């Protein structure tokens, strides 16, 4: 089992979407009914659903948010009585600080939602933490939430798709701030799926509706074999300890009017696509530390050692020169057509990502040499003295930049 | 004496397929679950651990551990593979000689054969091989509880232990290397 | 040409039981007298008996007709199934104890009387144990109503004394709860869905032996046995209806020693029965 | 059987509105006839009603009022006709001195009408009380009763839901009085709920209507096993030997809209909700003295067992450390929708109850310090000479908190 905590609009918006396509995979009905050419179902569904004396399934979500339009819209949807109304909060009333204070003054209601949602579960795994981190509401949010639950529940697993400002083009001018302490606290506390709008959108091209459908693809193929038991890889665990910062890519990205183009997909092409820079979805010979790849469909495990061997013996890939991947296959939904004869779903952890944080840093000294937008920091109480926080977190990235 | 080395599973087969299972087909059946399940058993353990080594973020020999776990877990995980692709490919096989042939003279065969390719396959007759692995598994057993009888650095004398199995590990890792230089094909195709 | 016919007369067999002759009635109303399922029952007729305590209390005029009166305080009952509670004894008693002795029989005709079998006594077993646990919520009710009446006494002697009954009920009120889940509802969703000839026998043989759940195998017999010094100590407590305040500080500090050795005997006998395994979860909650 | 004392124009709401609860749970007919369905039931009624030879069912009820228009309005409801003309009192013409005064006046009447309700019951076992404490019907009319009835019956439980008057709000001016004498007098002669506006309005939020129906459904399903019979909890005495000031909490406290949210409501979840300060529907390590839980609906004593155990490992409970809770099942009336899966109520004895009285204590003293509004008390009799009961109901209740 597994709990959701989706922040922000960006959150809110990527929880919709992903449980839109899950319903949709699981065949659970829009009001939470289940059809009828899936009654006898064998996919198991306590991952992500419980179900309920009048037979309808809830999700294992919770939406939180400073602001009340989203989730207004949400429950305006068809997809509206689906969720558990008393698991989604909203605040009765665009900055880090305000955010963690706020944190600090709701931590009673949302803390008891959490205990209720996660004593319903017999074997929870993990968490999985949806939000953007720039925006006001989903950094700070996010970061109290992190610190106060990795101190809670010291046992669980904390799994995140973090979403990163663009860059190429200049969201939020106090962008550096939030992404700095956001990322201070996933070094300290995230145990493990960076996301980010520039490459998103670009190989969207080559509305926030399509791009968080993507995204919502993105963890639905993650999660796959958890949600369909097999013989190897049945935990997230499993997942974790195979590659242990994230980078993600999926080959059959294709719009609902390009299935025209019916090419013959072996394994080997699908796994050598999901290697390019081009597909992997975010923006000194750097190289790689693991990757991971879920083919889904029909295969053959000849069909694998093949492409693997051929790869090796082309190496268009690089390795860390100090330390010694993995194919882990699994079976689609029996509902959702099978448009792709064989598809691939890739993570890995590469060593270039780096760059990021070396960009935000950049841009963060960029702002920190003249005092610009600590206005309303100073307000809240955490920087009401000082900004030693900011120091200490810009010393931990710059750490984790020279460790990489 | 280990319980694991007792368990297994039995099976009161109903009266149809009597003829079809008998107390020796069903026995050679056991032993197959008596060993797939130790590779499972070694490798849900194994992996706890890189579940605590990776939680264990806050020593320049404290890194020896995950360059020798990473070692002892592609020799392990990717021997649990070609097992998922020796399985589902003789029962693919087993299956497909049944929709085929209306005599069930066949069956009897087919699956006869089906079970001693499983035996054979899977290294299990094979006693040299099956006597150099058979050391791994018990080795990942010592490795993974000294991660976790303890949670601070390998100081009282366990680095002094530490050393112990890669002198053997890596020893044994070659070992393994001569021995397969028929089947083993597909096997070492995947650790190369 | 044989077990087609078999199969036949065997499901004509028992059917004819069921649809007929209200097998499944009588198992659903034996257990509404005997072990005291009903409740205005057994707190109607353990609350007569209680009220007298020899030579009286013995004879056929005054046991034989408070059955009759009970039953009309029953509000469920008084059908034909009703009838054929003979309310007997079995001893006759010379004169501060937990005993009671008394037995309640039902009562069968022909058709039924061959497969409840007049061995199946054993109900007759488990259900003087049921009545002697009433002895206790009833006695200690007492202590609880007798002590209402003394309230401007405020004083650490009152408060003080009462705790000990607060301590002392908790401890029954406990073992009860024990009992009203094994011996009633989970032995009975088992023989429920079970049935749906010579099974019947069987099945009912497995049924009652409710008397394995019910600390009267004489396998776990000493866990029994610590249960009287247990009784009878709150029975001395309600004795000593502040007088004698310090003979009954004696009496509640020796019950602490035998509850507190109780949680030994269960634990030490885990080792060599799932079915205590609950007792411990019971009688053991944040303590030791 | 039982009867039931309601004084004060919230005791005759509060009766009605219990009344009205009643008659839908066991199918009784607002003229007190008996619906064609529940010809056959099972439950008992004789607990609260005794039927007449017009087959018709009559509340074992009296009716208490120093005015008129409460009452008179009652006899204008549908359900008017139900109630016994004969028992109903109403006076032929907001004080304690002054109702304890007409309370010595009228003593004759009042008994007579509870000696012949009560000769007409075999096992009567206790009286329920429902009053408010700050007014001067409810407050003095009380406290005679319960003195002249602790003397008439000494061998029948007396129980009462007394409704505490709003401390956050600024409704009597002269509730410290009445307060603090019926508190002395509950003390001094009430063998067992306390209830506060504050928290009960508070907790409605998060008219008189909708309150007291919340305070007849907490009423109704504290008497639900008694009223039903099973095996254990089969007699009120065994209620109050299991916990013996109260307070209480009942979880499916949801409006008729809000049944939208179809929570798959374990047994485990609904009694750790019972546990939280936020459920308690009233306003030093404080700690707990006892807690009982009725649960109805379908339940497994396997769970109970396992929701008891992780809660106890749990600790998020404090007991005493001078002395070593209960959960009771009952069934749910066959009528009434089971919109719940399975229901809890919880009524607890907590020490933190004893802040009440500091609060009117302090009120009290707040007053008594400059002699206000003693005009109209110098008038009765009780206070014609001195108010030496004033001190002596203080001092009681100060040795109450001591004692606590």
């Amino acid at each position: 089992e597994i709990i959701t905590l989706q922040l922000g609009q960006c959150g809110n918006q990527i929880g919709f979407e992903f449980w839109k396509q899950l319903c949709a995979e699981h065949g659970i009905s829009p009001e939470g009914i289940v059809e009828e050419f899936a009654t006898e179902g064998t996919d198991r569904k306590d991952v992500f659903f419980y179900q309920a004396d009048d037979e309808h399934y809830i999700p294992r979500a919770v939406l939180l948010d400073l602001e009340p339009r989203v989730i207004h819209s949400i429950l305006n949807s068809p997809y509206a009585k689906l969720y558990n109304p008393e698991n989604i909060y909203l605040s009765e009333h665009n900055n880090w600080a305000s955010g963690f204070s706020q944190g600090e003054k709701i931590h009673e209601d949302i803390f008891d939602i959490i205990d209720r949602e996660a004593d319903g579960s017999d074997s929870l795994e993990g968490f999985v933490l949806c939000h953007s981190i720039a925006g006001g509401t989903g950094s700070g949010l996010g970061s109290y939430l992190l610190e106060r639950l990795n101190d809670r529940y010291p046992k669980k697993l904390v799994q995140t798709y973090s979403v990163f400002p663009n860059q190429d083009e200049m969201d939020v001018v106090v962008q550096p701030y939030n992404s700095l302490l956001t990322l201070k606290r996933l070094t300290q506390n995230a145990d493990c799926v960076v996301l980010d709008n520039t490459a998103l959108n670009r190989i969207a091209t080559d509305s926030f509706s399509q791009i968080n459908q993507l995204v919502s693809t993105i963890m639905s193929a993650s999660t796959t074999t958890l949600r369909y038991p097999g013989y190897m890889n049945n935990d997230l665990i499993g997942l974790i300890a195979s590659l242990i910062f994230l980078m993600t890519g999926y080959t059959p990205l294709t719009t609902d009017q390009s299935v025209a183009s019916v090419r013959k997909t072996t394994v080997l092409d699908v796994m050598r696509r999901l290697l390019q820079p081009k597909n992997v979805m975010v923006s000194t010979n750097h190289c790689y530390i693991a990757i991971l790849n879920i083919i889904q469909g029909e295969v053959d495990p000849t069909q694998v050692h093949k492409s693997l061997q051929r790869i090796r013996e082309r190496k268009l890939a690089n390795f860390i020169p100090w330390g010694p991947i993995q194919v882990a296959l699994s079976r689609k939904s029996p509902y959702l057509p099978s448009a792709h004869r064989v598809s691939g779903l890739m993570m890995a952890n590469h060593t270039s990502i780096s760059s990021l944080f070396e960009r935000t840093c950049r841009q963060y000294d960029k702002l920190r040499k003249r005092e610009a937008f600590l206005e309303q920091f100073r307000k809240e109480d955490m920087f009401k003295d000082n900004f030693d926080e900011m120091d200490t977190s810009r010393e931990i990235v710059q750490q984790l930049i020279d460790e990489y | 004496a280990s319980g694991w080395a007792a368990l297994g599973l039995s099976y009161k087969v109903q009266w149809p397929l009597h003829i079809l299972f008998t107390p020796a087909v069903l026995e050679k059946y056991n032993v197959v679950f008596k060993y797939l399940l130790s590779v499972r058993r070694v490798q849900a353990e194994l992996q706890h651990c890189w579940a605590l080594q990776m939680q264990r973020k806050h020593q320049t020999d404290a890194i020896k551990w995950r360059l020798r776990n990473h070692m002892a877990f592609l020799v392990d995980n990717l021997q649990y593979y070609l097992q998922v692709d020796v399985l589902e490919s003789q029962f693919s096989q087993l299956l497909h000689q049944i929709n085929s042939t209306r005599d069930f003279e066949s069956i009897r065969l087919a699956h006869d054969h089906f079970l001693s390719n499983l035996l054979a396959q899977s290294f299990i007759l094979l006693k040299p091989v099956f006597h150099c692995l058979n050391e791994i598994l018990d080795l990942c057993h010592s490795f993974c509880s000294l991660v976790s009888q303890n949670l601070g650095p390998l100081d009282e004398r366990g680095a002094a232990q530490l050393s112990i199995l890669v002198k053997g590990f890596s020893r044994q890792s070659s070992l393994l290397f001569k021995i397969l230089s028929n089947s083993d094909l597909a096997q070492l195709l995947l650790r190369l | 040409p044989l077990a087609a016919h078999i199969s036949l007369v065997n499901k004509a067999a028992v059917d004819y039981f069921f649809v007929e002759l209200h097998l499944e009635a009588h198992y659903e109303a034996l257990r509404h007298f005997l072990l005291m399922e009903d409740g205005e029952f057994a707190q109607s007729l353990s609350d007569l008996l209680f009220e007298k305590l020899p030579g009286e209390l013995l004879n056929p005029l005054v046991l034989n007709s408070v059955l009759s009166k009970a039953l009309q305080c029953s509000l469920h009952g008084d059908t034909p199934h009703a009838s054929n509670l003979s309310l007997a004894l079995k001893y006759l008693p010379e004169v501060p104890d937990v005993l009671s002795c008394l037995e309640l029989r039902y009562k069968v005709d022909w058709p039924l009387n061959i497969v409840i079998t007049e061995g199946c006594s054993k109900y007759s077993g488990v259900f003087s144990f049921l009545l002697q646990l009433k002895l206790m919520m009833w006695a200690l009710k007492d202590v609880c109503f007798h002590l209402k009446r003394t309230a401007m006494a405020g004083s650490v002697q009152f408060r003080q004394l009462q705790l000990f009954k607060h301590e002392m009920q908790h401890f029954v009120k406990v073992i009860q709860g024990y009992i009203a889940n094994q011996i009633l509802h989970v032995t009975w969703c088992e023989f429920r869905a079970r049935l749906a000839l010579e099974e019947i026998q069987r099945a009912h043989a497995e049924y009652l032996h409710a008397v394995f759940r019910g600390l009267l195998t004489e396998k776990a017999a000493p866990v029994m046995n610590v249960i009287h010094s247990i009784f009878s100590l709150v029975l001395k407590f309600r004795s000593q209806l502040h007088p004698n305040f310090a003979l009954m500080q004696q009496s509640y500090n020796t019950f602490k020693y035998y509850s507190h050795f109780l949680f030994k005997v269960v634990t030490k006998l885990v080792n060599r029965q799932p079915h205590l395994e609950d007792f411990l979860l019971r009688i053991n909650f944040n303590n030791y």
